[PDB]
């Protein structure tokens, strides 16, 4: 099948088509490069790829020339080296003399490859050019001068970002890629361009001057800023988090994390639950030792076992604290298990687990021949996934269309009205668009998880379930496709539902005194009108925003990087956080306070170490013990659908995404809220 | 190719090579590789069970009187199960020759002691005992060199911290020096200066 | 289980308190080089390091914290953590999946790749 | 006291799980129909044995493994734990 | 004329003076906290802005190989001065 | 499998340890007087019993015999009136604070693991 071509000596079963680049990179040999990028697109500019084929009269572009049989490629051969010398002599013929003040200058690819190749001495004798600076955003400073006409950034920008403000300008000498006009570039993945810059041309402003790469430790984990569950390599230093970088994974980020997550770290540096703060006789909180507050909550929670207690789970909160806290509620048989976002459960959808899962992987989206979405735009919940969409749109070629709003997505989508008509016209299959749904195989059916609420969103639930079942009726589906899926935006509900605590319905907000706060970041779903009498309400967030002041006898706790507590991706992927800089002061591991309160409560938890609570997760979850295991038995729509139709709810108007536009996207969780870069950035997008 | 480059001495490489096959003949039972670089530096394997019988032979003339154990240089590589890599540098004075003849051992393998054979290794002994734990055949005393008295560690194991776990200081009411847990200030701020992008294609272990 | 827990000089506290981390180090996002993804390595979990009251320096707790160790293979590292008695967590290699690419794939009116000006 | 939450575990492919798989594909709609209150959480996990947790009063939980049991025997356990 | 802290001791040129609550302030007692009289900041803008009718320029920090690496300052925008990345001193193209 | 240090199976090794205990157990007062330890001698014998307890999980005879090799080597430094009083007291760590194994206190102290 595969064509044969020789790396220097070894014969290689190289793929049909494909560049010389991938050929040499199969044996592991690695061609020098700049403008090319591994998941971008080939461009002939900046020919660092030059190599001579064994019979070549003159050197070829290894990053571009397709392989073909009978060729042989001496990468180590002298002429290729003369070529690379030809490149490097020129790139440096006019480069600025500012390695030291370069934020990329401690690690620029131009440097490493300046070491690998090019004569040690230079022969400049005149006057180098230097362009003026060209601002394109508050959070992405651009020194220029430094950019090497390599065009990797426009091919990123014009494409996956979808915005085209960036681009080439002029020809001959003093040509420049500086974007036309004063106007700032903006995108929901604006920050990723920083990574993609080979040099210091695109240094981030917030991180500028702050640090040097070699000094930094690179503690790894995953962010919970998105429900996307993107993996991360974190450059901390000296017990301080210097910067965040994505950790690549094809199933998820594919090395392009959210720009919002990317500058999230700064918010950890703002105000923090540093010390315990018990209200006094004046009703004012004061700094307090743990023995005080914890003996006090130990004095409250022995009083109201079972009923008249509840627990406000947060959106970012670790599953373990939920485990220990529900176990606390087990010992007292306190069934209450409320959680931020409610999730409808006709026939109780918590049990099947598959119900709320995006049953198709983001990796699995590319094979779909047709895709549909309902409600909230993917980008304001999963910008990464939006990029996956536009990428498929640039590649795989398939229809997508919005429902309930025409929100400004980068890619073309058919306009559609609103739910009550569309859902039924499609469920009937009468709708021509639904006729297109029958027309195409490998269906996908997306729902904005924000629409799961929608007061009577259960209607949209039964409707969309009927739709996916109907498209199964259209057949042509493999049937294992698991067409039914949704995009969660929350980092915590998915695991709590893997544990199936409760739908999370807030209708419970009735009588219970002494509800406990886990995060409690929103002022919306819960407030102190629930009990007219006592306002006594325990708290364990980390930033003081919203939830903390309302609460009394405050109990400070850890941020996510600090704890090793786990988090579940919406695809059902499990992935634990690892420790980084550790909590700033009196903050500690989150669930540990719970095990302490329970230990004082006369109902001590049998497990001790976090590894042992993980041991408990096997005897209950049991999926939290296993990490990369997205797969399972999958319960299939047969048993699923049957209780869905034994209810039915009225459809309604209107159907609008929570996030609307870019300007509203900068303030969600307590870190995104408190982050200063977010305030500067939102004021930027305003005026 | 010259003003900076150091000239390659092919002649000595030829002679050392030929002698290398010569020795390859002489002790097939333990001798393995006959490495011969352009540094004019020959090298040879030995199985650890073959430590003494080879080495004694070395001291005695064939065409090289491997007199004077100049060194028992030692290296630990945790990856290999035979993590230890004891090396016998040697020098046949009559022939002005130099050679490097090494081995390997596990943590509980009593590798043979050339103490009877060279006696120079009465301490190459106890250092490489102490720093490591490379137990030795039969030595008059395995008491530690260098490391203190009650000291438990084995630094140069390429294991446990460069500061070690131990940091002693005089203490008041006990009226005496006492070992204590480390508590380094500032900490060895290690720099990872490793370079992605190989500079030496000629080497490069295959991905396989 | 050839434990050398006593054969090593390490305090029992550091072998009880923590698990180590076996893994294969990630490629730089900021840099092209794949070169460090190769060769396994194992590293101990970081601990809290309070600031020095004087001069604002780092003041490390656990002495062993800066340890790092390369390995030819995964079973190799597992074998080390087994020999040495510390607990560990295996992690998979992450070679990027191959991507078909071609110069003309950017173009073509029908494929909706097109790109634009060049 | 009779129950608060009940849950089961199941190998995705194993023969000892298969009859149970067939069961969840069938009668589970009926049993789930029987109890609007108490959840019957179910997991896909390829834990070596199929499993049956059942919480009662104050968090105590029964735990019968389901290895090598037919779905009829599974149900046979299921009515037993109604309380 | 360094700005004075509420405790009365002068703040560092990188402002950071200790809180009144701060016990650590005790260290300075019986001794003298030291802070430089000559802040570089004032001295940055103290200098007259050099101007040349030409265009691109090349600062060296004064002294061949006695200062910062040679650097080519652009003056594309007359709306702003051309501060050196090293010297910190401004430039402009008068016309 | 692999060739043994000295003892093969536990009894060849077990014989060596007892030889070790007495080798300490008699030696202790000699040490008590050479260095003028303020410890009551029974405390010394007790510590002698304790260090022989920390090695309880040993099961390979090569580990036992290597441990008595190193332990006798420590006895060398002891009997020859090497070391110093401080080195003898290093086994005690009396300057150090007691460690509360209780988890609740471990919560109260610091970030910890
Ligand atoms: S970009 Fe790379 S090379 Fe150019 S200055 Fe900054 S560091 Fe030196
Ligand atoms: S940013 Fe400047 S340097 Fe980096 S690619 Fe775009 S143009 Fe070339
Ligand atoms: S590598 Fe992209 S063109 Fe040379």
């Amino acid at each position: 099948n595969l064509i044969e071509v020789f790396v220097d000596g070894q014969s290689v079963m190289v793929e049909p088509g494909t560049t010389v680049l991938q050929a040499c990179e199969k044996v592991g040999m690695q061609i020098p490069r700049f403008c090319y990028h591994e998941r971008l697109s080939v461009a002939g500019n900046c020919r660092m790829c030059l190599v001579e084929i064994e019979k070549a009269p003159k050197v070829v572009a290894a990053c571009a020339m397709p392989v073909m049989k009978g060729w042989n490629i001496l990468t180590n051969s002298e002429k290729s080296k003369k070529a690379r010398e030809g490149v490097m002599e020129f790139l440096l013929a006019n480069h600025p003399l500012d390695c030291p003040i370069c934020d990329q200058g401690g690690e620029c690819d131009l440097q490493d490859q300046s070491m690998m190749f090019g004569n040690d001495r230079s022969r400049f004798l005149e006057g180098k050019r230097a362009v003026e600076d060209k601002n394109i955003g508050p959070l992405v400073k651009t020194i220029m001068t430094r950019c090497i006409q390599c065009t990797r950034c426009i091919r990123f920008a014009s494409e996956i970002a979808g915005v085209d403000d960036l681009g080439t300008t002029g020809r001959g000498n003093d040509m420049q890629v500086g974007t036309y006009i004063e106007k700032m570039f903006m995108s929901e993945l604006s920050g990723n361009i920083i990574d993609i810059c080979p040099v210091g041309a695109l240094t981030s402003k917030p991180y500028a001057f702050t640090a040097r790469p070699w000094e930094t430790r690179k503690t790894e984990s995953i962010d919970v800023m998105d429900a996307v569950g993107s993996n991360i390599v974190v450059s901390t230093r000296t017990g301080e988090v210097m910067r965040i970088l994505p950790r690549m994974h094809e199933d998820i980020n594919e090395e392009w994390i959210s720009d919002k997550t990317r500058f999230a770290y700064d918010g950890l540096k703002r105000q923090r639950l540093t010390e315990p703060m018990v209200r006094n006789e004046k009703g004012l909180l004061t700094y307090t030792s743990w023995e005080d507050a914890l003996s006090r909550v130990a004095g409250m929670l022995q009083s109201f076992q079972g009923k008249d207690v509840a627990a406000i789970a947060g959106g970012l909160v670790d599953a373990e604290a939920l485990v220990a806290l529900k176990d606390l509620l087990n010992r007292v048989d306190s069934d209450t298990l409320c959680t931020e976002e409610v999730f409808p459960t006709a026939g109780a959808g918590t049990d099947l687990r598959s119900n709320y899962l995006l049953n198709t992987t983001i990796a699995g989206v590319e094979e779909a021949d047709v895709v549909l979405l309902v409600g909230t735009n993917p980008r304001f919940e999963a910008p990464l996934f939006n990029a996956r969409i536009r990428k498929s749109w640039l590649h795989n070629d398939l229809k997508v269309a919005l429902i309930g709003s025409p929100v400004d997505l980068t890619y073309t989508y058919d306009h559609l009205g609103d739910s009550p008509k569309i859902l039924q016209d499609i469920a009937s299959g009468s709708h021509p668009f639904s006729q297109v749904l029958k027309e195409a195989k490998k269906p996908m059916v997306v729902l904005g998880s924000s629409a799961l609420q929608r007061n009577d969103g259960a209607a949209i639930l039964a409707a969309v379930s009927s739709i996916a079942q109907k498209i199964r009726m259209t057949s042509g589906v493999t049937g294992d496709w698991k067409v039914m899926n949704i995009l969660h935006r929350i980092a915590s509900q998915v695991a709590a539902l893997d544990l199936g605590y409760k739908p999370g319905v807030e209708a419970i907000r009735k009588n219970p005194p002494k509800v406990l706060f886990l995060l409690g970041a929103d002022g919306g779903c819960i407030t102190r009108q629930d009990l007219p009498k006592d306002c006594f309400i325990i708290y364990q967030g980390h930033h003081g925003d919203v939830g903390a002041p309302i609460a009394d006898v405050i109990l400070p706790g850890a941020a996510y990087t600090e704890k090793s507590a786990t988090y579940v991706n919406t695809e059902g992927r499990a992935q634990q956080t690892k420790v980084a800089v550790t909590p700033p002061g009196l903050a500690r591991e989150d669930w540990k306070i719970i095990r302490a309160l329970s230990e004082i409560a006369g109902m001590t938890l049998p497990y001790d170490t976090l590894d042992q609570v993980r041991n408990r997760l096997e005897e209950v979850s049991p999926n939290l013990v296993r990490y990369d295991d997205i797969e399972g038995a999958n319960y299939f729509q047969q048993a699923n659908e049957l209780s869905k139709l034994v209810n039915q709810q009225l459809l309604a108007d209107p159907l609008v995404p929570p996030q609307l536009t870019i300007k509203d996207f900068y303030m969600t969780d307590s870190i995104s809220r408190a982050s200063q870069t977010m305030a500067k950035c939102v004021k930027a997008v305003t005026e | 190719t010259r003003p900076t480059v150091r000239p390659r001495n092919d002649v000595a490489h030829k002679q050392l090579s030929a002698f290398g096959e010569y020795v390859a003949e002489i002790l097939p039972k333990y001798v393995q590789q006959v490495q011969v670089s352009c540094f004019n530096e020959l090298e040879v394997c030995i199985h650890p069970d073959g430590v003494i019988p080879v080495l004694t032979f070395l001291r005695d003339h064939t065409n090289a009187q491997f007199k004077s154990l100049v060194d028992l240089t030692a290296v630990d590589v945790p990856t290999r199960q035979n993590r230890f890599e004891i090396v016998y540098n040697l020098l046949s004075l009559r022939f002005n020759s130099r050679i490097r003849v090494k081995t390997y051992t596990d943590e509980l393998t009593p590798i043979e002691s050339a103490v009877s054979v060279f006696k120079a290794a009465n301490w190459y002994e106890r250092e490489i005992w102490d720093m490591f734990g490379v137990f030795f055949a039969n030595h008059p005393d395995l008491r530690r060199i260098l490391t203190d008295y009650g000291f438990e560690g084995h630094p140069f194991r390429k294991d446990f911290p460069l500061s070690g776990y131990v940091e002693l200081r005089y203490d008041d009411e006990v009226k005496r020096v006492v070992a204590e847990p480390v508590e380094l200030a500032q900490e060895f701020r290690k720099f990872d200066l490793n370079s992605p992008w190989e500079a030496f294609p000629v080497y490069r272990q295959p991905p396989e | 289980k050839l434990d050398i827990t006593t054969l090593t000089g390490v305090p029992e506290e550091h072998i009880k308190t923590r698990k180590v981390r076996i893994f294969v180090p990630a490629r730089n996002n900021m840099q092209s080089g794949v070169n460090n993804t190769k060769k396994w390595k194992m590293e101990f979990d970081t601990r809290e390091r309070w600031e020095n009251p004087l001069m604002g320096w780092a003041s490390t707790a656990d002495p062993l914290s800066n340890m790092v160790l390369t390995f030819s293979t995964k079973e190799d590292a597992v074998s080390f953590a087994e020999k040495n008695g510390w607990s560990y967590d295996i992690e998979e290699r992450k070679v990027p999946k191959p991507k078909s690419k071609s110069y003309g794939a950017n173009f073509s009116w029908n494929k909706r790749t097109r790109v634009s000006t060049k | 006291l009779g129950l608060r939450e009940i849950r089961i575990h199941l190998c995705q492919r194993s023969p000892g799980s298969q009859g149970v798989r067939d069961f969840i594909e069938k009668r589970y709609v009926e049993l789930k129909k029987a109890n609007p209150d108490l959840p019957i959480l179910i997991r896909e996990c390829s834990d070596v044995q199929p499993k049956l947790w059942a919480r009662y009063a104050f968090g105590q939980e029964t735990n019968v493994p389901l290895n090598n049991f037919s779905a009829d025997q599974v149900t046979r356990a299921l009515e037993n734990v109604l309380s | 004329g360094v700005r004075v802290s509420p405790t009365g001791e002068k703040v560092t040129h990188t402002g950071q003076v200790y809180d009144d609550k701060d016990y650590r302030r005790i260290r300075f007692v019986g001794r003298q906290k030291e802070v430089n009289e000559n802040f570089a900041i004032d001295l940055i803008a103290e200098q007259p802005v050099s101007e040349v009718e030409t265009r691109v320029i090349a600062c060296d920090g004064g002294g061949g190989a006695l200062g910062h690496p040679k650097v080519y300052i652009n003056l594309d925008k007359e709306t702003k001065t051309g501060t050196c990345g090293y010297c910190g001193l401004q430039f402009r193209q008068h016309h | 499998f692999v060739k043994p240090i000295f003892s093969r199976d536990m009894n060849e090794a077990k014989r060596r340890v007892r030889e070790l205990y007495r080798a300490w157990y008699r030696e202790v007062p000699n040490t008590v007087h050479q260095f003028q330890l303020d410890i009551t001698v029974k405390m010394g014998r007790d510590k002698v019993r304790e260090m022989f307890m920390k090695n309880a999980h040993v099961t390979d005879p090569r580990v036992v015999d290597l441990l008595v090799i190193k332990g006798k080597i420590e006895l060398e430094e002891t009997i020859k009136v090497w070391k110093q009083r401080t080195h003898v007291m290093r086994f005690f760590h009396e300057t150090e604070a007691p460690r509360p194994k209780d988890f609740l206190s471990k919560f109260y102290v610091g970030h910890d693991p």
